[PDB]
């Protein structure tokens, strides 16, 4: 059979880009001392060549081949026909969203696969490197610079230019954890005017550090209302409003209201990051841009962390090779599933149908 | 820092780990410097940049290249466990909770479960902290108090500075 | 009266407008009254209270038209010829080497046509100097929409889980929107580099951040040289094995740009990446760019042949567009008085002077 061996789909989510392994994430795979197959065609959505995952080290299958082996590293949910392809035992991992999911759940649980949930990993440290969101968050947040550019009238720099001076992009991150961090270096990296928010007091030590201001906290109810208060006060002067403000299995709050957006300066960007999860903009078109009148495009791109093929696929690639490092600690090459660790006893929501969700109570 | 020059030259295997010392202090400049002459020298020198380490993903990653060291030695959370107990000075650059055994092995300090970089009884883990202060903790990790694994107390650009002429 | 007309550009397509608020205050102080269309901006996201945040006098449509400066922000298309009125400044991007027909039309029109991208390309100039100015932004901008298409980052980064490596971007053609992308990738964190037969250039590519990589191997004897395009095609096998961006950058006005980049090396290239040609305007360095489209290569090099770069970026090829025509209209209302003294003997104002209120005045002393 094909124990050892891992099979990546080619991912059929409309909106996507991603594989769950590029060609050096399937050599990294190997080095795992594993092997690796992917479905033909994978390489197109990855803009990678589909040759290359074989000359890295994957037999190129045709398609349903790829579901007979000892682990399914696959992005977002098997659908259902890729449902009723998942072999019994097989370690399947993706994006599951368990609680989310009841139906799949037990459709995968009949089907008695090992399904981890690569987005409901137990949000520790260890986790983070395992964790796909972290790194689709990071995807994100690099990519709400990007996207916000796309569509962003002005510089992020403010390059002295031979026309005359810019005026440079003020970024108000909203939500400095993962996604936020990440946009946090990209755009001081350019030397546009960071700005950034978020609860936890560790962060402040880090937006200070990027010569960037960091907005203080004025919690939960009233400040939920004085958070809204500095957004708008805030949104007047800033250009780029990267909200990644998410609070893990709960939607996103609804800080940047409509009249928020429409009391800012023209020529700028709200980008949701956390539109997939809840929307943290109003004005966030799930899936697509919206200018207002007064000349905001709130990109409400829920597809962010596919948006940028060949990463996406490398780094969630890389969070299923630390989830294969924490699992097969020997790196002998078949899924040794870890259940002693905290954080595989909590991904593995599902032990070969056993429905092994959650780990014992591991706070966050 | 007088130490760390005659150990540095001791060392054949040096891991210099990133751990925000080397970002707040700039001692990614000097560390250039000193870490070209250590490969002149014939020394096995291994950056281990763990990211999550101190302020931001990457940043310190950056700044080696702003500092114009080589992305070969530069290994990016490359688990290099078997090269840490082959190096003799690793140059923790500050860095403490990410090496430090009280995130893991005792799921003690506030970075709940950190992976981080085994390198304790290696041959010498000269950790460049001024004071046993704490950092996301350094609750009671060897790290800070053995004779290999010892705390340097000096600053991060400060030490590497002296380092830096003296070897 | 001498009042400046800001339009919306009315070309199909374009995402300019001549100036945004900020600008347009520029053009008050300059002394002149200053009149915009209906919400003129809204390309650029500038509605017509925003231009009265400015101070603007919002011409409620065609009487735009009728007034003594009008910054259009490309050329006229024969229903704006129809609409301009003689002895009106016009000052635009007119394109003169990529545009006799137009020359000889506002030639008939009467016009002071002043062509913005026909500045002198000197120093002093470059304030002036739309040509430069909107490919630097466009420069910018390439990498921006190299970024938009690309499957890495520029930005190399460790994350939480695995190696970002930083991208080797590779400029071909480096005019001075190749050295603004040098700029720009090297902003965001890229190993940048840069190739052209110029020596002058290289100077800027190290200094905005990059290898310029020299030619394995008089100037324009050099460049024609079959042997040359041989090592040109050698500096490119070679980056292709490696390379993440390529910006293809050598446009020239009039000429449609070298195509340098044989199909053959482009399917060569390192997959995830993008070409993105700056030169689509006029025919574009890669054999590969159809103007317009992103052209996946089957290796997975997106070639995106964006024509419409220098739009692209609205409100920043806006405010500079509008920077460049209040740098022009300073040394033209020297006084402030606000009166459009065009000048001759100020060569660079006599460039840009393509015809002047009727009599073609192109071309001009070098
Ligand atoms: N990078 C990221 O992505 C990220 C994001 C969020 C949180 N974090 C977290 O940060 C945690 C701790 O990382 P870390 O140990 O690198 O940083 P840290 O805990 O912030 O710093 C540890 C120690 O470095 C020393 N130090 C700082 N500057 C130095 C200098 N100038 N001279 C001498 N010593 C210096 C300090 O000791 P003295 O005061 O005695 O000098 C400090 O106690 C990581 O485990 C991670 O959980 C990282
Ligand atoms: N140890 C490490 O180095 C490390 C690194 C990164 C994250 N983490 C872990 O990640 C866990 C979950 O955080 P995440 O960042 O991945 O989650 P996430 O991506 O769901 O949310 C992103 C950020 O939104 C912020 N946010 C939510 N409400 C906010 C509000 N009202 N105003 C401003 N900001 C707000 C949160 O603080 C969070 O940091 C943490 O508990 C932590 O344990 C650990």
């Amino acid at each position: 059979h094909h124990h050892g061996r891992i099979g990546i789909p080619r991912e059929r989510l409309t909106n996507e880009t991603r594989v769950a392994a590029t060609p050096k994430t399937v050599e990294q795979l190997l080095k795992l001392g594993f092997t690796v197959a992917v479905e033909s065609g994978a390489g197109q959505l990855a803009s990678f060549d589909d040759k290359a995952f074989v000359q890295a080290g994957a037999e190129i299958v045709e398609g349903n081949s790829v579901w007979q082996s000892e682990i399914i590293l696959k992005v977002n949910a098997p659908l259902d026909d890729e449902i009723a392809l998942l072999n019994p035992g097989t370690t399947l991992v993706s994006f599951i969203w368990p609680a989310q999911n009841p139906e799949l759940m037990q459709k995968l649980a009949e089907r008695n696969v090992t399904v981890m949930a690569m987005d409901s990993v137990p949000r520790i440290s260890r986790a983070q490197s395992l964790d796909a969101l972290s790194s689709m968050a990071n995807i994100a947040g690099y990519r709400a610079i990007v996207e916000a550019a796309h569509e962003f009238g002005r510089f992020f720099t403010g390059q002295i230019t031979a026309a005359g001076k810019v005026p440079p992009a003020k970024v108000m991150v909203i939500g400095a954890g993962v996604a936020g961090l990440a946009a946090i270096g990209a755009a001081n990296s350019l030397g546009a005017i960071v700005r950034a928010f978020d609860t936890r007091p560790e962060v402040k030590e880090q937006v200070q550090s990027m010569g960037a201001e960091f907005l203080e906290l004025d919690m939960s109810d009233a400040f939920i209302k004085a958070e809204m208060e500095l957004f708008a006060a805030q949104a007047k002067e800033v250009d780029i409003i990267v909200t990644t403000a998410l609070i893990p299995g709960k939607p996103a709050p609804k800080l940047i209201t409509r009249e928020m957006v429409d009391s800012m300066k023209a020529g700028s960007v709200i980008v949701d990051l956390a539109a997939q999860n809840g929307g943290n903009c109003e004005y966030t078109v799930p899936g697509e841009i919206f200018t207002t009148e007064n000349g905001v495009k709130v990109i409400g791109y829920t597809d962010l962390p596919g948006r940028l093929p060949t990463q996406s696929s490398q780094l969630y690639g890389t969070n299923l090779v630390n989830l294969l490092k924490l699992l097969c600690k020997e790196k002998d090459g078949n899924i040794t599933v870890d259940f002693d660790d905290v954080v595989i006893r909590g991904v593995t929501v599902i032990r070969a149908g056993e429905i092994t969700w959650p780990a014992p109570p591991i706070q966050v | 820092a007088e130490e760390t020059a005659e150990l540095l030259k001791n060392s054949h295997s040096v891991i210099i780990t990133p751990g925000y010392g080397m970002a707040v202090a700039q001692a990614q400049y000097p560390v250039a410097e000193i870490t070209e002459k250590l490969r002149a020298r014939g020394i096995n020198v291994r950056f281990g940049i763990h990211p999550v380490a101190g302020r931001l993903p990457g940043h310190m990653n950056v700044l080696l290249a702003e500092a114009k060291v080589p992305y070969d030695i530069v290994l990016e959370m490359d688990e290099i466990n078997d090269d840490f107990a082959d190096t003799d000075t690793v140059l923790v650059i500050g860095a403490n909770d990410t090496v430090n055994p009280a995130a893991q092995d005792d799921p003690k300090s506030p970075i709940a479960g950190m992976p981080v970089l085994e390198v304790w009884k290696a041959q010498n883990v000269i950790v460049f902290k001024r004071s046993m202060n704490t950092g996301y903790a350094g609750v009671q990790n060897p790290l800070f108090f053995k004779e290999n694994t010892h705390m340097l107390f000096g600053d991060a650009k400060a030490s590497v500075d002296a380092i830096l002429k003296a070897l």
